[PDB]
RNA sequence: AUUGGCGAGAGACCGAUAGCGAACAAGUACAGUGAUGGAAAGAUGAAAAGAACUUUGAAAAGAGAGUGAAAAAGUACGUGA
RNA sequence: UGGUUAUAUGCCGCCCGUCUUGAAACACGGACCAAGGAGUCUAACGUCUAUGCGAGUGUUUGGGUGUAAAACCCAUACGCGUAAUGAAAGUGAACGUAGGUUGGGGCCUCGCAAGAGGUGCACAAUCGACCGAUCCUGAUGUCUUCGGAUGGAUUUGAGUA
RNA sequence: UAUGAUGCCCUGACGAGUAGGCAGGCGUGGAGGUCAGUGACGAAGCCUAGACCGUAAGGUCGGGUCGAACGGCCUCUAGU
């Protein structure tokens, strides 16, 4: 009966998902986590719907 | 073997840096350190102290106290500054036009101030519009009207709300609280 | 993706790649090891549906009782705000960076 | 004036169709909140272990 | 990736199902691939091993020696080809155990159940 | 958690934060609230004035449904009106279009007066009012209807 | 509802003085009139190829020779504090 | 030259741990070595910090869903909070730009500056006002014993302001 | 432009301490990310009056032995 699972406030969980989505913008952060994207087109990369 | 008049290596007791790791707040501190160091006007060294303050010492400041400070004479064109949040208040209905600057505005306060024709201003825009703080106010919310501050200083004859969980009858209103049961206080 | 038509079975074998619906967007996939940043290959329908999902000033929420977080600062650049027009008018003239040792 | 990300086709060949940024990318990037929420959200898959 | 809830990726369970499998599944674990000649002949990648096949070694210190199996030795997960031996210092000959996933089959030994077994798996035999 | 705890900073020290003289021992003052009228009387007087003794009438078989009475000051009383209708109702303050407020369906058992509602006459439907409450509502022009 | 039985699936669990008393012929060996108590004990090597043969000795073993990538891997066997 | 190490010489240096006013003790543990080995987890809370919203807040009892013990979304209620006080019946917070005065950060105006004046949030002190209780006063009307208006008191509360 | 603003630099004062409090770091088993890290042309461990770094916990290297896995860093965690 150790406290295994941990609550988060729902809005703070939403806050972190919003900040992470905002972080997959401009590629300073993207090159900061591995991610060999040194030559890609403009970031975010949006492929068309056929995929 | 120096005689010690006061205590050695005594930290001054204030904060010099906010304990929070809000990066954007570190940017506002990084701006106001510059402005406090070089503009050498008083208004800047007060807001720098206020960003250092904790959550408790930044109480939320309702929009009605802003309405009081604007009904206060002569301040009817000033830009009120609140370091800390500004929360809504449904008790006022009439509300003036002037501009408010703060860190955080709750959605009710944003809708209210923009609804009356005002403008919510993040403090960098006030640093742009007022480097020396021309024609401004500072409000501070009530600090010691917390829940917890009701409980400090508890002792006999001082009247400060004993620390208790469930109230009503039967929970600490017997001997020690009334004259009929033993003693009072 | 926005609308799954057999894409997850296509990419689920090639290692490292994880797919996601816009309705999910797990935090465990968007910042692994709590480090911000992923190489996110959006799709177009997913991009317009992202506009629908997380709200803006234009569309309202799609999550009951939600709006985006707000800025406590308008511009993330600081020295641009420091330099630009108004502040340098009020700034006293600077000293030396490191001080001369006197005595 | 959103930065107008161009849709890209499957063979490279950047299609001239441009789409605005959906203002989710103008959200504040708070690394610490992502950090604390990643800790407390990553804890939520643990099975219990115990001695007899 | 594992999709069913029926099979286990637990490592202990796999090695436990391996080292204590009974001999009837040890005919199945000791499958051996076929040559290119045979999969052009029969059209099938691999079969279980049997004691009379003519087989060739493709890995090890006996790489290239071919021969017939003498006996399949299912306790040690082994297969003793008759030509592959190691002489002992007192003059004797001791068969070297090979593992049949490292062999290549050249000539089979078809009776009925090898015939019907090839028929079940896409046979095109002669 | 335990990499941040202070016994992890106390390894190496013999008493582990608990002193050599008065050793850390099991329960030196008894278990729990023991001795409140005895050796701990100086803790029951101050910080707990009133803990010992009976007072009231006993109340057998209480039900909080008999005491459901959530109050409402006059100075909220407009959150109960929808906000998009609120500016319609504050403007053109007149009778025959007076708003109707049901305090009951919002969960408000009694109206209490607290001070200075605006001057728009408003029909308020409630279960209980106070003497200062109906006087302020009546001074605004609107009326009160007691419902059950 | 479910620390039992059967059949499964998993872990930010322990890793052999830990994890069940028991990873091994473990409720075993052994103690006790008895009720009951109750251990210790994993890993040579890919493969026994586990040292043919010569020589000293009553023999055990020795020293050569040989196996094996390696016997500072020889069954008193991973490393070996 | 210098470092390390052994030895030499000069001078110094009593076995550590522990209770103890006091230990090298003729006080107690310690022959030695390896591995094990002691302020943890939970329920409920206090102070302070950090975070999210903010007159509100808490998705996770449960439902929809799924790349399925995670993730994402959600209607109800419900907990705490926005209102106190009494044994209880009950009652229930603006006289007055939600007051006065004093001291107060900051701002504004004049002044070259020094200083003068206005404004004074937070907070301290103090006088008042309002709410509940208690002790009184007790009117217009009265199911003719009810109803309590008004006004008070070296009273009182863990209240409003 | 070219680097850290929880940096760099100037000035001054001061620095014993049991019980105890606080802060800054070192070390161990496991988890997420990362260095497209090391590794049977030899990991990890062990021995070493051989060498270097840190005030110290500790780190790093050279040699011998050895035979398969393991380390730095940003974070989580405890049967540390």
């Amino acid at each position: 009966w150790r406290k295994w699972n941990v609550k988060v406030n729902h809005n703070e969980k939403r806050y972190a998902t919003a900040s992470a989505i905002a972080a997959t913008a401009v590629a300073s952060l993207v090159l900061a986590r591995g991610h060999r994207v040194e030559k890609i087109p403009e970031i975010p990369l949006v492929v068309s719907t056929d995929l | 073997g120096i005689d010690h008049t006061s205590k050695q290596h005594k930290r001054s007791g204030h904060r010099t840096a906010p304990k929070s790791d809000n990066v954007y707040l570190k940017l506002l501190v990084k701006l106001y350190t510059f402005l406090a160091r070089r503009t050498d006007a008083p208004f800047n060294k007060v807001v720098l102290k206020a960003l250092f303050l904790s959550k408790i010492n930044r109480p939320p400041v309702s929009v009605s106290r802003i309405a009081r400070a604007l009904k206060q004479e002569g301040a009817a064109n000033k830009t009120v500054v609140v370091v800390g949040t500004v929360t809504d208040d449904a008790r006022i209905f009439e509300f003036p036009k002037t501009t408010v600057a703060a860190l955080r505005f709750t959605a009710g306060a944003r809708a209210k101030i923009v609804k009356a024709g005002g403008e919510c201003i993040t403090l960098d825009q006030l640093a742009v519009r007022a480097p020396k703080g021309q024609n401004t106010l500072i409000l501070r919310g009530p600090r010691n009207s917390r829940e917890a501050v009701r409980h400090f200083g508890m002792g006999p004859h001082k009247g400060k709300a004993p620390r208790i969980l469930s109230t009503g009858r039967k929970f600490e209103r017997a001997r020690g609280r009334r004259r009929s049961k033993g003693f009072k206080v | 993706y926005a609308e799954d038509n057999g894409i997850v079975k296509a990419l689920r074998n090639v290692p490292g790649v994880e797919t996601a619906n816009v309705a999910s967007l797990n935090l465990l996939q968007l910042a692994p090891g709590a480090h911000l940043g992923r190489f996110v290959i959006w799709t177009e329908a997913a991009f317009t549906k992202l506009d629908q999902v997380w709200g803006s000033e234009t569309v309202a929420s799609s999550k009951v009782g939600y709006t985006l977080p707000s800025h406590i600062i308008s511009t993330s650049d600081v020295t641009r705000i420091i330099n630009s027009s108004e502040i340098q008018s009020a700034i006293r003239p600077a000293g030396q960076a490191t001080q001369k040792r006197t005595h | 004036s959103r930065p107008q990300v161009t849709v890209h086709s499957l063979t490279g060949e950047a299609t001239a169709n441009a789409l605005p940024l959906p203002a989710v990318f103008s959200a504040p990037i708070r690394p610490d909140i992502v950090h604390t929420v990643f800790t407390s959200v990553n804890k939520n898959k643990r099975q219990a272990y115990a001695v007899s | 990736a594992k999709q069913s809830l029926d099979v286990s990726s637990d490592r202990r369970k796999a090695r436990k199902a391996y080292f204590t499998a009974p001999s009837s599944q040890r005919r199945v674990l000791l499958s051996a691939p076929l040559s290119k000649e045979l999969r052009a002949q029969y059209g099938i990648k691999a079969l279980p091993i049997r004691r009379d096949d003519e087989v060739l070694v493709v890995r090890g210190s006996k790489k290239g020696q071919e021969g017939k199996i003498s006996s399949v030795y299912r306790l040690k997960f082994a297969v003793q080809v008759d030509k592959v031996t190691k002489e002992k210092v007192n003059g004797a000959s001791v068969p070297i155990n090979l593992h049949p996933s490292k062999l290549v089959i050249t000539k089979l030994h078809l009776d009925k159940d090898r015939k019907a077994l090839i028929q079940r798996k896409g046979g095109k035999l002669e | 958690p335990s990499r941040f705890t202070k016994t992890r900073k106390h390894r190496g020290h013999v008493s582990a934060g608990k002193g050599r003289i008065g050793k850390h021992r099991k329960h030196p003052g008894g278990r729990g609230m023991a001795g409140g009228q005895h050796h701990h009387r100086i803790n029951m007087d101050k910080y707990h004035p009133g803990y010992f003794g009976k007072v009231g009438m006993r109340y057998f078989h209480k039900q909080q449904a008999h005491f459901w009475k959530p109050v409402l000051n006059l100075d909220k009383l407009w959150t109960l009106i929808p906000e998009d209708k609120r500016d319609q109702y504050l403007k053109s303050a007149s009778k025959e279009t007076a708003p109707v407020i049901d305090t009951l369906a919002a969960g408000y058992g009694k109206i209490l007066g607290k001070g200075r509602i605006p001057n728009v006459p408003v029909i308020v439907k409630a279960r209980f009012v106070s003497k200062l409450a109906e006087e302020k509502i009546r001074a605004a022009g609107g009326v009160v209807e007691l419902i059950a």
